[PDB]
């Protein structure tokens, strides 16, 4: 599945392990074709390593909404449900 | 640079909003929990928005609705249509006119109705009838397939209301209903201007809906009904938008209306 | 009943069967839903889903609008709710010996094919007259900008009148071909009368003054009448 | 198919239309499964309206590699092609 | 957190560089170019990165490519092994004396080669065979699959000299020996330590990659021999790349290995 | 026949007019005898051409990459091992239970300085053994004026100077075609057989100048005692006495070797 890391202030630690296995298409944007338990490994390293960062990872699904996101860090939104419909949350600014 | 609706077919059908409040803020179409958290709805994206009882719309969210060609649709009991709002009129007068003409000469409305008639059944309606006769044959058509799905799904059948069938029925169509309006209103054409259907708020939707009505969306409803639910507007609803993903209804919904009015033979508007 | 009127900056809902609007200030305004055929949303105005609810069940038109009216950006019943009206202004439209009645109604309207050319000439003129008075140095169409500032805001309450009066926007009689054609033939009609001159007086500030032109002059209440009496001219039985 | 779009720096305009048709998932990050003639607009309205900012889009694809994407504004990465695998080529940052 | 190396099956399986030097920069595992382009290669998704004359590695490249499970391989003409570098030694003793007392015992030996026999040609070998004679056997019937696949692809077959069709077949097999040594390390066993091929570097290599070679490898370096394209090697190497995807060769060559070596019916290592 | 061990650092590695040679920052070029060598340890900062990694392998040597002054082993070339007869012959002593304690005897001999209690258990040896080495670092204390409390500055020189030998003694096995983690003595760990040798000469030069070094007390301890591990291993033979070390210690088998 196409899966996607868009890290945000993390350490030099997990910057370099993303790019272990994702291409780096941009300072901090992580692009790959991984298997679930692969991703399942990289979503364990991002929060692991990641400290005072913000981190989202985003992946193809055969779901109604055709993808499932994941957030991490401070000020992370949060994933939702509406009928099935994958959507997003987060707090009044 | 310009802001363009996206083709309604590359859209959600539908999405139903039970509580709170629809906005944009910082430029995101919106909807805010009674807490003040914020649930971000890609408003461009989705054909029809329900607006359920206990919802409240802001100006801004109208306004980018309407823009974005998302008809927004007030809803009652069975999800029955309350209001809907969205871009005031068709911009192209020839698009109306052709269908006014069409609906208005009596010889026009035939040709209309005709083929309304062959596609809803498959089969050429009898020959040298007029429109209020085939309105009957129709009726007794439809009678008949309602009475023959009560028959294959163990549903008792008393007739038709217009009882949880009746219930789970009248939710059915009221989606089909929707997005038929959407597309109705998408293409350009009124909504109010109808053929078999007359006088009614929304004739031209019963006219294109009721064409395509019976293939998914019906039956689905007496699936459902057999089953008996707690509650059947929400499994129906669910069931509706599958069913308009995998039929394609959007994207069959705009040569359906074309098709329909071009049956007249008069010459159709510009591409 | 063709009474239109504003609403702005407020919270809208229904108490008791009663159509109210809450200020920014808690105090709260009754509104007179069932005697006006159509309301105007302005910018910061919220619906609760009552009361769009009882809106339709009165039927007065909901319309979202700019400041004063300045544009139109949604309606309810998009397409028209009443099909009655909208095949009547239709028919009038494709009988081209129809057509001429109506055409024939605005040129007599406007001044208390051939006429095209006149009208224009006329209306030249008439701007011509305004300059003198109001001592403006005048080119044809900064007093430009004025004039389209104020016609602007007459064009967007006149798309409302239209469709509150349950008609179609885009087919116009002496304009044609436009997407507000017939607002255009029926906002040209009282254009010169109030909002013209106004324009000429400024020459923002202008769209302040038209939103007083319609509160103080009742306008608003003249503009479907006026609508119906231009169609009544077809001489066709109204719905 | 799954579409990803990564904006830094740019103007309003362009957010506010993004978040017209995808999922704002984290301020500046949009994702959507969307058809290439969507995906191909979308890549219209960036090109269009930002400005010195910088812009990443990305979707899968069914070729080797599995996804594709093209970048946009200042300091751009490009997408370079190793025997038919998608990878990325840039410039040394001083 | 530790750095583990993902299965090679989720892997691309070989990438050739041709020019340039690997490098690791700002923390990402790095191609060079003489102007000073870098290319992002993500090291750790691809199972074998071949490196072609012209090339530097820098330290720091050689070290990361062996923490995260990928084989180095140099490479020369024809796409021969030249070198390779990884981790160095099995890290599990019981595997590695598990496989020597295989090879070391000869009754053992020729269980397992019994097994490799069976697998490569589909039936048992005829009953009381020496490795010696069952060698003979084997390349007895190798000869005879190479004359027959040369009548169905139109090659001219002078025989195989270890000349298109020969150069095909030897870059052809050596994309198979290259995912092989690194399965085999990620298995954890010695490259070196062989049944029917023995005393040379990668002995255990050509005994596994020799079983599977003929499947659909072999075959595809002939049907490309007979169009004979310009860039051969290329094409040659993309097409066992493809081979490699849709066979799922990774997946298949651990289990290959474990089967092969069990066939000595003494009890294997206890897994993680 | 070769057992040379060398160190390269900070250089680009390639070969010049058919002759293996480093090339440094400043540009100065020096030929690199590789042909004698054994093995050669890379150290971090150095960069290899395609060239001499093919040269390397055509003469037999091995290339080892490693941490400064050999902390660590990050790769070898031939992972796995290179040469079957030599990791065999390691096989068969670890297999047979009878050549096994032959060679454990031998490793024990040359920790003690004189053979082992024949009439005394592995296990009792493992003890023995591990008085003698609790009483070595206590002597060695002693003799330099260390303040000592077991196994502090002194602790960590000693692990800077211990892992400077293990990864230099890793590298020698390697090169001499053995696996590291098919042990005698130590058993279980992938370093194994480092461990069995290295715990044979680590209190020669390598502790001791750990407790040389920690008389001292600096702030950056580690970088002195690599250096000074390395000054062991530049200017004492040790480099050349590991391999040989490991053979003989393997000849204990008394199997022909090779």
């Amino acid at each position: 599945s196409m899966l996607v890391v868009v890290t945000e202030n993390v350490p030099p630690r997990l910057r370099g392990r993303l790019a272990i296995w994702l291409l780096e298409v941009r300072a901090g944007v992580y692009v790959g074709d991984v298997s679930a338990k692969i991703r399942e490994m990289i979503w364990e390293q991002i929060a692991g390593l990641a400290e005072e960062g913000n981190v989202v990872m985003a992946w193809a699904t055969n779901t109604e909404t055709g993808f499932e996101f994941q957030t991490f860090g401070l000020n992370r939104r949060t994933p939702v449900d509406l009928d099935g419909l994958r959507l997003v949350s987060f707090l009044p600014v | 640079l310009p802001l363009n609706p996206i083709p309604l077919k590359d859209r959600v059908s539908m999405i139903f909003l039970q509580y709170g409040q629809i906005d944009v803020i910082d430029g995101a179409f919106v909807l805010i929990d009674k807490t003040g958290i914020r649930t971000h709805i890609p408003v461009g994206s989705v054909a029809c928005i329900m607006l359920e009882p206990g919802t409240r719309v802001s100006h801004a969210a109208v306004r980018l609705a309407a823009q974005v060609g998302t008809l927004l649709v007030w809803v009652g009991e069975a999800g029955v249509r309350v209001y809907a709002s969205g871009q005031p009129g068709g911009a192209r007068s020839d698009k109306l006119l052709y269908q006014a003409k069409l609906a208005l000469d009596e010889d026009l409305r035939l040709k209309v109705v005709r083929k309304m008639f062959e596609l809803r059944f498959g089969e050429p309606a009898p020959a040298r009838r007029s429109v209020e006769q085939l309105r009957g044959i129709e009726g007794s058509r439809v009678r008949a397939t309602y009475a023959l799905l009560a028959k294959q799904y163990g549903v008792t059948w008393n007739g038709r209301r217009y009882d949880t069938i009746n219930q789970c029925i009248s939710a059915a169509t009221s989606c089909l209903y929707g997005v038929t309006e959407a597309a109705i209103l998408a293409a350009g054409y009124a909504p109010a201007i109808g053929f078999v259907h007359t006088g009614k708020p929304l004739s031209f939707v019963y006219d294109i809906a009721d064409i395509i009505k019976f293939d998914t969306v019906v039956p689905k409803a007496f699936e459902i009904a057999r089953r008996n639910p707690g509650e059947p507007d929400r499994e129906v609803r669910l069931a509706c938008r599958d069913i308009f993903r995998s039929s394609k209804t959007l994207a069959k919904l705009i040569p359906l209306i074309e098709d329909v009015l071009a049956a007249g033979e008069i010459q159709p508007p510009a591409p």
